[PDB]
RNA sequence: UCCAUUGCGACAACGAGCGAGACCCCGGCCGCGGGCGCCGCGGGACGGCCCGCGCGAGCGGGAGGACGGCGGGGCGAUAGCAGGUCUGUGAUGCCCUCAGACGCCCUGGGCCGCACGCGCGCUACACUGGCGGGGCCAGCCGGCGCCCGCGAGGACGCGCGGAGCCCCCGCCGUGGCCGGGACCGCGGGCUGGAACGCCCCCGCGCACCAGGAAUGUCUUGUAGGCGCCCGCCCCCACCGCG
């Protein structure tokens, strides 16, 4: 229902105010028509998507690939952090690849040094590298000779 | 004295609607007037055949009209009867541009 | 349910209304062979009569079998609602009752007879093999 | 809370302590109905009613003070209509249940009135989270 | 007899009307090195390995 | 073309239907069907029996198809 | 290595070759995602497709009918399905057997009008490899068909067979009858 | 040489022009400003860098980058057709009709009528499935509460709001069967002055087991599958634009 460029989305309004200013670190990512917000603060370690547990999202089989950011690496940074992603836009799998790419950025932009920073990133680009840049493919319209984008209405020559 | 008053402006072309707000500003830049929003544009739609008759390849016209409109309700009552005919005539008179004024 | 060697009891073939049905399949859509019972008027019938739905029709016993019988031929007395009676309404009888196998060939024949008489237009396209209904005939259904 | 626990075990428990405890009691009509246009056969189980129950009362929860109307319930039910030698449109469930549950709720002092609709008074927040943490474990 | 794997070299383009056959310039890569000519269908490229049937065949 | 009957009559459900399969380590509703040469229905319930008796145990349950494992071999 | 990626959770994939050099190269049985999904635009390139992960090539054939078109979910959990069966039967590592069905299929001699008199001309080993798996989708896909046994028992049985080299097979079978009738025409 | 009378280099030719390009709308990255509602102004990509060639324009490969080599649309040269349109118009020449009217209006009927031939489509022939319960996310954009009724619908009162596929648990078990829903019989409602129009319920349950000679369309968010809004519209979408 929601079209991912709300105002309300972008800065989070949903969460109250004295919790809000708490979150420094600020993280995009997008696949198509899916628009994911994440907001980090140090802590013991947690995850969560739309008000869910991360383990507990519901494609089920794709849960390694929501997590795959994580089992890249070592635990040992994102045990220090804790993220509230807020998620919206079309189909399931747009947004789980969406999130997965926030946590990326989120947890890249948190290092706060540059060259371990730029080491992360050869370690995670080396493996798919639409884990930190978008994928910009995106649907095409529909001319009025046909009933489809390239396809056409059949023809009789006879 | 002061009415919760409230500024519209509506029209088709980006060019002119987006110039006289900036007189519009020029003219409030010291009774507070503020930012316009900005609403979502109304791409009106209609299609139709190019033949009279219907002949040849079905082919299609696509014409739509655009409907551009901001909103300085940002006077309010900030600013007195008195002047509001003084802000709607220091305004430039563009041709068509409509504009209407309520609390 | 929850049965893997079969009833000491079990009769491998039912009868019922001149009908007879083949007791492997389960109880609810092999009663539908009688014409005039579906599934809706069925699961709601043995329901009634306190029956397992689930079980297979070979399960089943007389005392079951003869109850069942009985909500199937004065249903009203029994609770089930007047709008769910094939035979919402009748002609003659003014009331609304539910007719089986016996006496539902009895049902389009003399209605048809009815129609017949009274020269109506519905009848005329009866007799020479038209549509009925709305219905263009110009390309559909060629013979 | 509910939100750390998947729903498939939630509702099935809480219909049964639902049950148990005698909160919602089927009507007659629960005998002969279909549940929405768009089904074609009636449900196969024996306590449908208390199923749908609890998920709504979920449904309510996760609102908050949002307030949802009971045709708002039954879009959330909508199936499709199949078998007309034509394309599948969707439709709406049924709002006559929806409405005799909700009525149960209410009648509880479990669901407070609002200005359109209703929402989770405090003490069915109460009991829904208190089943929720007694069944994380 | 045995079928012996090929190792190609240099290629010498579509040798055929509507595509699909592509000549090539073969060798053997099991210590014989044999530079032979032979053809090929569907995409191919040079480091390519290719099972040859017949030792001995020419065409050009 | 063929028939098969929904529940055993009596023995065939000891004798042999609760036996073949113990000389077997994996197994399917399916294969059973086929090997048995009886309906699917009756070996859902037979294996469920055989699970709760223990010997027969599961390594991917799922709604259409749940693989067995014959533990006690 | 810091990660190891085992498919399904269940399978390494560490210890994992083929014996042919004929296509060792044109193989990618190292880089794999935990399950066989992945959006990578694959064949952008012209030869983009040779690095693309085996399995995923696999479950991208299995939804080819039209009644079948786009829905991959379906195939990630049929071939999970038929990877356990095959490790009940054979007992060793299927994704080991799974690249032997695919080597074994897959001709090494083709009928062509060059240029009808039909000439026997080599085979590239893309078109081999894809043409093995090709093979083997349709030859599980066709037995399925009007019949009571599952598509996954299917698969499993055809890989199997393959991986044996046994005529039995369809994919066999079909690769046997192409050599030869192209042999007809050398 | 170029997808291109697009270019390099010559020549009794020299010098210009139109079309092509440039151009306008949309989308992907970034910045500024403003902000009820994400909407106004700008940067950025140019065969630019490296390596091969080629005088040459330009071709092949590799990088770095949101994007790499005409990303999708609009515009559309000269000359021409006895192509269609007098039934789109206060656009029209000449004919025919003009007080028992081909003028305008009213009541009915018809344009749907059916032994048959085919053109664009829709539904299916099933286990990669059908039924029941449950969980859940879109965009062109968008209106809701309470109470009766099985449902379609109905009486009230106010401004408030989004789905199929899909995933999970069970039943069915190769039987024209729980696949298929054409056709037909009672009945309950809506629009309208007026049902021949349209919805819902019970019942009956046609052909159809993948379709010959022949033939059509398609290269990335593409085919295919799945659904959702607008158009004409008192009611109705298997149609068309999206």
């Amino acid at each position: 229902m929601a079209k991912g460029n709300r105002r309300d989305l972008l800065e989070r309004n949903d969460i109250e105010v004295r919790e809000r200013d708490k979150y420094t670190v600020h993280t995009l990512g997008k696949k198509k028509n899916s628009v994911a917000v994440a907001f980090v603060k140090a802590g013991k370690g947690d995850i969560l998507v739309n008000n869910v547990p991360l383990a507990l999202v519901r494609p089920e089989i794709l849960r390694t690939k929501v997590s795959e950011p994580i089992m890249i690496l070592g635990e040992s940074l994102f045990k220090g952090l804790d993220m509230n992603i807020k998620v919206a836009g079309g189909g399931h799998v747009s947004q789980i690849y969406a999130v997965r790419q926030a946590i990326s950025r989120g947890v890249l932009a948190s290092v706060k040094d540059e060259a371990a920073r730029s080491e992360l990133r050869a370690k995670l680009v080396s493996y798919d590298r639409q884990l930190v840049v978008s994928d910009p493919r995106r649907c095409e319209a529909k001319k009025f000779g046909g009933r489809g984008a390239r396809a056409r209405r059949q023809k009789s020559y006879r | 004295m002061h009415q919760k008053y409230t500024i519209i402006v509506v029209g088709k072309d980006l060019k002119l609607v987006e110039r006289y707000v900036k007189s519009i500003v020029k003219e409030g830049r010291a009774f507070g007037i503020s930012g316009p929003c900005r609403a979502p544009v109304r791409r009106l739609t209609i299609t139709t055949r190019k033949s009279p008759c219907g002949e040849g390849t079905n082919t299609w016209h696509r014409f739509e009209l655009r409907m551009y409109k901001r909103t300085f309700w940002v006077t309010c009552g900030g600013n007195d009867i008195s002047t509001i005919l003084s802000k709607t005539v220091v305004i430039p008179g563009i041709q068509v541009t409509v504009e209407v004024e309520e609390p | 349910m929850t049965t893997i060697v079969q009833p000491n009891d079990y009769r491998d073939l039912l009868r019922m209304f001149n009908t007879n049905i083949q007791g492997k399949v389960v109880l609810e859509c092999a009663l539908v062979g009688i014409k005039g019972i579906g599934r809706r008027f069925a699961n709601v019938a043995l329901k009634k009569a306190n029956i397992d739905v689930h079980k297979r029709a070979g399960e089943l016993t007389a005392a079951e079998e003869d109850a069942l019988m009985k909500v199937l031929e004065d249903p009203l007395s029994h609770g089930i609602p007047a709008w769910m009676l094939n035979r919402n309404n009748d002609f003659e009888s003014g009331k609304d009752m539910h007719i089986l196998v016996n006496t539902i060939a009895s049902t389009h024949r003399a209605d048809l007879e009815r129609l017949r008489k009274t020269r109506c237009e519905r009848g005329v396209r009866h007799h020479h093999n038209l549509k009925v209904r709305g219905q263009h005939t110009k390309s559909t259904g060629r013979r | 809370s509910v939100t750390r626990v998947p729903a498939d075990v939630f509702i099935n428990s809480f219909a049964a302590h639902l049950k148990n405890r005698g909160i919602i009691k089927c009507p007659a009509f629960t005998d002969y109905v279909k549940t929405g246009v768009s089904r074609q056969y009636a449900p196969r189980d024996a306590d449908w009613f208390y199923i749908k129950a609890a998920s709504v009362i979920r449904h309510f929860y996760i609102s908050g003070s949002h307030s949802i109307g009971v045709a708002g319930l039954a879009r959330k039910y909508s199936s499709l209509q199949k078998g007309k030698t034509t394309p599948h449109h969707t439709k709406r469930a049924s709002c006559k249940v929806i409405r005799s549950i909700v009525s149960q709720f209410l009648g509880q002092k479990l669901l407070i009135a609002g200005e359109r609709g209703r929402h989770i008074s405090p003490n069915g927040r109460k009991m829904v989270e208190d089943f929720a943490e007694g069944l994380q474990k | 007899p045995e079928p012996i794997n090929a190792r190609v070299i240099e290629v010498l383009g579509r040798t055929s009307s509507r595509g699909g056959i592509t000549q090539v310039k073969v060798e053997f890569m099991t210590g014989e090195k044999r530079q032979i000519i032979r053809n090929v269908i569907g995409p191919v490229r040079k480091d390519d390995i290719l099972v040859l049937m017949e030792s001995e065949r020419e065409a050009r | 073309k063929v028939d098969y009957p929904t529940l055993f009559a009596d023995e065939a459900a000891m004798n042999e239907a609760l036996k073949f399969i113990k000389n077997s380590k994996c197994i399917t509703h399916t294969q059973i069907c086929e090997r048995l040469r009886v309906s699917v229905a009756l070996a859902k319930r037979v294996m469920r029996q055989l699970v709760k008796s223990g010997d027969f145990a599961i390594v991917s349950k799922s709604s259409r198809m749940t693989i067995f494992k014959n533990m006690t071999k | 290595m810091s990660l190891e990626v085992a498919l399904f959770n269940k399978w390494p994939l560490t210890d994992v070759k083929c014996q042919d050099e004929s296509l060792e190269a044109y193989i990618s049985i190292d880089n794999h995602s935990f399950v066989p999904h992945s959006a990578g635009r694959w064949s952008a390139k012209r030869f983009r497709k040779a690095k693309c992960p085996v399995v995923e090539r696999l479950t991208n054939s299995l939804m080819m009918h039209g009644r079948n078109s786009g829905k991959k979910l379906m195939a990630m959990k049929t071939v999970g399905e038929a990877f356990e069966l095959i490790n009940l039967y054979t007992g060793k590592n299927p994704v080991q057997v799974l690249v032997d069905a695919v080597a074994n299929s897959g001709p090494r001699e083709d009928s062509c009008r060059i240029g009808v008199r039909r000439q026997s001309v080599d085979v590239s080993p893309l078109r081999r490899v894809n043409i093995g798996i090709y093979n083997i989708a349709t030859g599980a896909r066709k037995a399925a068909f009007r019949k009571v046994r599952p598509f996954a028992e299917c698969l499993a049985e055809e890989i199997m067979n393959a991986a044996a080299g046994a005529d039995k097979s369809y994919a066999i079978s079909q690769r046997n009858s192409v050599e030869r009738i192209a042999v007809s025409n050398r």
